[PDB]
């Protein structure tokens, strides 16, 4: 009921506002005004081309390290249950492991970009 | 008077998104030694309208190498989400009282990198290309902590709806208990808002304008709006976690000055950074946290995971 | 109408899924899924599920934007491709949305496709149960006992993460 | 005669490494350099009032 | 009257244009340097709200300040072309006027109107800050003296 | 055998469809190996929320937690056929043939 | 000390980060099984009820179980109201 | 000299003002002057909608105590 009425008043809004910006303005458009900018002259040539990006391994082990917070967020409703040697036990299992990825990679080259 | 309430919720924040400019256009000068927007009206006060005015009438050119959805389904994304995720927050009695509100904000903070993500790529440029990779890595490595740092905050909380907060910081700031995850905390609304210092996906000096760039009118004035919605909403939020204030429930406007002027002064504080700092470089940004903010928060939630358990202070979930 | 709800998610999810599954640009493909797991999570939301929900939402974005970090990076192209742009692409999308209409038009006027499984479709409300979760979410119950219950799960997930980063490490190392 | 602007070995006492230690984690530098804009906005505004006001020549 | 609204519609696009003039760090030569003494706390372009912005996509005054050589007049017509419309040139100081010292040089366009069609000419060599802040309001005077509505009322 | 059931079964079947059909690039069907992964998710979750069993709401949290480890290692599997091959493509990896 | 206190000193002085981060942990792990009230925590958490405590037959003999909530036979909580 | 600035921040601050009262009083206005009653578990929803039952109006805010009962 509410969330969704919500979110439909912000999108509509938004689509609204774009709707104005877009029709009221009486644009007065040519080739050149809509040319790509690439600080004055004329660019190269590309804007497609593969961009190498030398965080790869950073970016890519981010997946990782965002994938176990899945496993920690239970955490607030785990430690009211009656066990809880065996939960500090498993929560400090999992940061301690955290801790250990992180320190492999930070050793072996890892977070260091690439050059 | 649901409807009501909705509008309520935006036409005022879109407002003090507006006059954010113009208290930022003030106190920024202020720092270096000018005066800022003075001339319309008294003290500027209709600097926010004029410059909404232009960029609603100027005119919104499409280059001609964009790919015109994405590059128009970018600023309604942003404007969309930045709004939205103010509906969550427990000013005196939150409008939405969700369950799980931390990470439904969470969810839609994460969603927002989609928009600087999308605009940069649909415009066809090498300086919206660099821009966008910029926001990727910036927001992956502070989106980490941010996460962490949260879970560590709301472990004295309880549960993760935002209104128990209220009732958990009912004789004492949570900051008195979380000081160094606040520190970091900040630093993460700093980066996540992509401001000073760490606003390089704009990156004015050596990007021109980056994912900006080839936004004109409407679109750009959008993506501000964004922008600062979200500044203000992450001030909120922060004021919310850690600056509790007391809330009388007979009386809510209390409640409502109190927790306004936390929001006031941390927005403050965010400008005042930015006018005070030089802009980090990269790598660096990226440096700083997965060798210095993501180990020393790694230590604080095992800490916090532990401290309930060792002093039997387990705080309850409803 | 508000009725169903959960069935118009469904199709927007089968929507998104048609989407990447018709091998677009990599980009197109990645909102295709953000689209998807958008609907999905508002699919286990309506289901009486909260958190494996936001679950979803968050840490499907954050493999999203990994991916094209990705495919602007690695996996691009000097004319990168649209959903109208190229035959094939278009004839995949054809397919799967034609595709899909007619699964739901035999679905629900006849409401008994025998399809693989036998599908009586009446309506998801029917399915749930009358019940009293007193004053814990059953959900929160369940996937906070993972300290305290599956210990075992505990130990072989973070094995399993510890040295995914490590194959992250050789894989990528190149000589 | 010349100087070297930047020939300065920090010393290594404990107390030395302490206050290194306690400037790099409770950010002091930073806190002064907030400090430095915080006595300059309370401090007198350089602008002209043109074309009301006229700069001297 | 359709007239009155029209007006009215004028003056308030008109006072929103020249209210929110916002100029491009396209700074030449030394005459930038005066471009940045305006920008400066004693005369402050932010109060009058013209405020520096790069990438012309969202810049309304071009302020050509320096000399326009014959290796950069090609650059400067592209970037005016990448400006939305309205648009407006201000040309500080002899050289991006008419060619200043070196106007009988062999790598100097003889004015920078020659390329771009210039608004208001600022002179000096350089001016004064005050005399572009006094270029920079006259230019304000001639957004407010515009009448787009009224013509197309009258079409 | 109720109906939500089968839109997530045919949505995961299209998405088998289009991870067994290869058309350019490798990050593609990566996408659709997640998408497999997504419908997977959202089915079990139906189940175990609608059979009360509480114990096994662990499970969808695991099955996210192996499909992130391996698209990891599927894109590394990519960042490597780019390196050695400028590109992504499957149609230009044919060295193994003979 | 020696090797350790000057290895100590210059972990302090180079990466004081990373000191504070292992000091935290190491503290955060080894103190909880030396605090005397994780257990009183444990017994904060089987003294709250969720569930009803399903009263069971009377077949006579048991006298523990009380026959009343107001009967002073079962078990007491006066530890946590004190505490 | 700041004072200038001050103005900004007012209005500014009357715009954040205008949510929280607004949802505030709404919550008031529409659930009969008393606190928007909220179900963060099933037990609370159960409550609420034995209200709505008992209001015999069918709005659950509309309480009844002994003046209900015989
Ligand atoms: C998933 C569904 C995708 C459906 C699809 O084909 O989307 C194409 C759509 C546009 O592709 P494009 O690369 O921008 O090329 C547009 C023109 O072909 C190239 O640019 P253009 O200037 O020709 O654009 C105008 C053009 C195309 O229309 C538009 O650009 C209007 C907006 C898209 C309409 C579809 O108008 C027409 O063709 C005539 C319309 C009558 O691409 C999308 O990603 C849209 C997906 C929307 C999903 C739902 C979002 C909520
Ligand atoms: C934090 C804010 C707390 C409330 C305001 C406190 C305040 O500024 O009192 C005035 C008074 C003088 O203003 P100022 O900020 O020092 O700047 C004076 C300059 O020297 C410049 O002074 P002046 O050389 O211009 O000579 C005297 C000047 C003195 O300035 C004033 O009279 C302005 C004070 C408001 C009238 O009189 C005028 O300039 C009158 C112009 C008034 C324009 C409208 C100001 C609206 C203020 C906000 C109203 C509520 C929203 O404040 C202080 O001396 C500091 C008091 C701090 C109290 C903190 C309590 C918590
Ligand atoms: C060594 O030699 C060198 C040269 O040698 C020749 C050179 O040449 C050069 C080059 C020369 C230069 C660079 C020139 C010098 C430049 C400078 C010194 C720079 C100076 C800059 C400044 C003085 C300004 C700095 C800016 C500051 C401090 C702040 C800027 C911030 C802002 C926020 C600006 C305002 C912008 C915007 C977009 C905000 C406005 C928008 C809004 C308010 C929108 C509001 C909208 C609404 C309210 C909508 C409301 C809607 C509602 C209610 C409903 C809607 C719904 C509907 C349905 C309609 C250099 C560098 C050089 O080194
Ligand atoms: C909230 C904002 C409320 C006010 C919105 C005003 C929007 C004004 C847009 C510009 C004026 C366009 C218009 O109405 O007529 C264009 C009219 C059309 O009349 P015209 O025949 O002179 O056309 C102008 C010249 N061409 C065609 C080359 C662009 O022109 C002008 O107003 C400018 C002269
Ligand atoms: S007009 Fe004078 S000050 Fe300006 S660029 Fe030319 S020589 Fe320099």
């Amino acid at each position: 009921m509410n969330i969704m009425l919500t979110l439909l008043t912000n999108v509509t809004l938004a689509s609204l506002l774009v709707l104005i910006a877009f029709w009221l303005p009486q644009l007065n458009a040519y080739s050149e005004k809509t040319s790509p900018y690439e600080c004055g002259f004329d660019p190269m040539g590309s804007a497609r081309l593969p961009f190498s990006m030398k965080f790869f391994l950073v970016a890519i082990t981010f997946l990782l390290f965002d994938l176990e917070i899945a496993l920690l967020l239970p955490l607030p409703w785990a430690s009211q249950t009656n066990n809880l040697k065996t939960m500090l036990t498993m929560a400090l299992f999992l940061l301690i492991l955290l801790a250990a990825s992180l320190a492999y990679e930070w050793t072996q080259k890892g977070l260091e970009w690439a050059e | 008077m649901f409807m009501i309430n909705i509008l309520s919720l935006i036409i005022p924040i879109l407002l003090a998104v507006a006059f954010l400019t113009l208290v930022e256009r003030k106190v920024l000068g202020y720092m270096q030694l000018r005066k800022g927007p003075n001339v319309v009206g008294p003290y500027g006060l209709l600097q926010p309208i004029a410059d909404a005015l232009k960029l609603v009438t100027k005119e919104p050119l499409r280059p001609g190498t964009s790919s015109i959805s994405m590059f128009i389904i970018a600023p309604i994304l942003g404007l969309s989400l930045a709004l939205t995720m103010w509906v969550p927050l427990p000013m005196p009695y939150p409008l939405i009282n969700m369950n799980l509100g931390v990470l439904f904000m969470l969810a839609m903070s994460s969603l927002a990198v989609y928009s600087i993500l999308w605009s940069g790529w649909a415009s066809n440029s090498k300086y919206a290309l660099i821009g966008a990779l910029r926001a990727v890595a910036q927001t992956i490595s502070y989106e980490v902590t941010l996460a962490i740092i949260l879970l560590s905050v709301l472990l004295m909380n309880g549960s993760y709806t935002l209104s128990t907060l209220i009732t958990t910081q009912e004789h004492i700031w949570m900051i008195f208990t979380s000081w160094p995850l606040a520190m970091m905390w900040f630093i993460s609304t700093l980066a996540e808002t992509n401001r000073a210092p760490f606003d390089l996906t704009e990156g004015e000096s050596e990007l021109v304008s980056g994912f900006n760039v080839e936004y004109a009118a409407g679109p750009f004035a959008m993506f501000f709006m964004a922008e600062y919605a979200n500044i203000i909403m992450m001030n909120a939020f922060t004021a919310i976690l850690f600056l509790g204030a007391s809330h009388d429930p007979h009386t809510p406007e209390l409640y409502t000055i109190n927790f306004v002027l936390k929001t006031l002064a941390l927005t403050i504080t965010f400008l005042w950074i930015r006018a005070s700092y030089p802009r980090f470089r990269y790598d660096q940004l990226m440096h700083l946290l997965w060798k210095s903010f993501l180990p020393l928060t790694l230590a604080l939630c095992m800490w916090h995971i532990s401290l309930p358990i060792m002093t039997a202070s387990i705080p309850p979930q409803s | 109408m508000t009725m169903y709800i959960a069935f118009i998610l469904s199709t927007i999810f089968v929507i998104g899924f048609v989407g990447f599954s018709s091998k677009p640009s990599p980009i197109y493909g990645g909102l295709g899924l953000i689209v998807s797991g958008g609907v999905g999570c508002g699919i286990v939301l309506n289901f009486g599920g909260s958190f494996l929900g936001l679950m979803v939402f968050l840490i499907y974005l954050g493999g999203m934007l990994v991916v094209f970090g990705y495919t602007t990076a690695m996996a691009t192209e000097m004319y990168p491709e649209v959903w109208v742009s190229n035959k094939t692409v278009f004839g995949a999308f054809v397919s799967g949305l034609m595709m899909e209409f007619c699964m739901v038009y035999y679905a629900l006027k006849e409401e008994e496709v025998e399809i693989i499984f036998k599908f009586n479709g009446l309506g998801d409300w029917v399915i749930y149960d009358t019940g009293d979760s007193g004053f814990f979410s059953e959900e929160a119950m369940g996937i906070a006992a993972l300290y305290s219950y599956g210990t075992w799960l505990v130990i072989v997930t973070g094995w399993s993460l510890l040295i995914g980063v490590v194959v992250i490490m050789e894989i990528t190392r190149g000589n | 005669t010349y100087k070297f602007v930047n020939m300065r070995e920090p010393s290594m006492d404990m107390k030395s490494v302490t206050d290194r230690a306690a400037q790099t984690l409770l950010w002091t530098e930073l806190v002064r350099g907030l400090g430095m804009t915080l006595s300059y906005l309370f401090r007198e505004p350089a602008t002209i009032n043109y074309p009301f006001e006229k700069g001297p020549l | 009257r359709g007239e009155y609204v029209v007006a009215k519609l004028d003056d308030l696009v008109n006072w929103a244009r020249r209210s929110s003039l916002w100029p491009m760090t396209f700074g030449l030569a030394c005459c930038a340097v005066e471009m940045m003494h305006m920008a400066a706390p004693r005369y402050d372009m932010d109060r009058f709200g013209v405020v520096f912005r790069a990438s012309p996509r969202q810049s309304d005054v071009m302020i050509v300040a320096g000399t326009l050589t014959n290796k950069m007049a090609p650059a400067l017509r592209k970037v005016y072309d990448q400006m939305p419309e309205p648009r407006y040139v201000v040309s500080m100081g002899s050289c991006a006027n008419g060619g200043g010292y070196y106007h009988y040089s062999y790598s100097v366009v003889r004015g920078c109107d020659r390329i771009v069609p210039v608004d208001i000419y600022v002179p000096g060599c350089p001016p004064t800050a005050e005399a572009l802040l006094y270029g920079i309001l006259q230019l304000q005077r001639k957004i407010k003296r515009e009448k787009r509505l009224r013509i197309w009322y009258r079409r | 055998m109720p109906l939500v059931y089968m839109n997530i079964i045919m949505a995961f079947a299209i998405a088998l469809a289009g991870l067994l059909m290869y058309r350019s690039h490798l990050m593609s069907s990566l996408l659709c190996l997640e998408g497999m992964m997504l419908s997977l998710f959202i089915m079990s979750t139906l189940i175990i929320l609608n059979t009360h069993f509480t114990l096994a709401n662990m499970m969808p949290i695991i099955l996210l937690v192996f499909a992130a480890c391996e698209a990891a290692l599927g894109l590394s599997l990519l960042v490597m056929v780019s390196n050695t091959y400028g590109t992504d493509y499957v149609q230009n990896l044919n060295l193994l043939q003979c | 000390a020696g090797r350790i206190a000057s290895f100590l000193k210059n972990a302090w002085a180079k990466e004081p980060v990373l000191v504070a981060s292992f000091a935290i942990g190491g503290l955060a792990i080894i103190l909880p099984s030396l605090s005397p009230y994780t257990n009183y925590a444990i017994r904060i958490n089987r003294a709250t009820p969720y569930n009803y405590p399903v009263p069971l037959r009377d077949d006579g003999n048991m006298p523990d179980v009380p026959s009343h909530p107001q009967d002073p036979q079962g078990p007491s909580l006066e530890w946590l109201k004190n505490l | 000299m700041w004072f200038e600035i001050l103005p900004g921040i007012a209005v500014m601050a009357a715009c954040l003002f205008i949510p929280g009262m607004a949802t505030a009083h709404i919550h008031k206005f529409t659930n009969g002057g008393k606190e928007k009653r909220v179900a963060h578990f099933s037990y609370q929803w159960n409550l609420m909608e034995r209200d709505r039952c008992i209001s015999g109006v069918n709005r659950y805010h509309v309480t009844k105590g002994l003046e209900n009962i015989d």
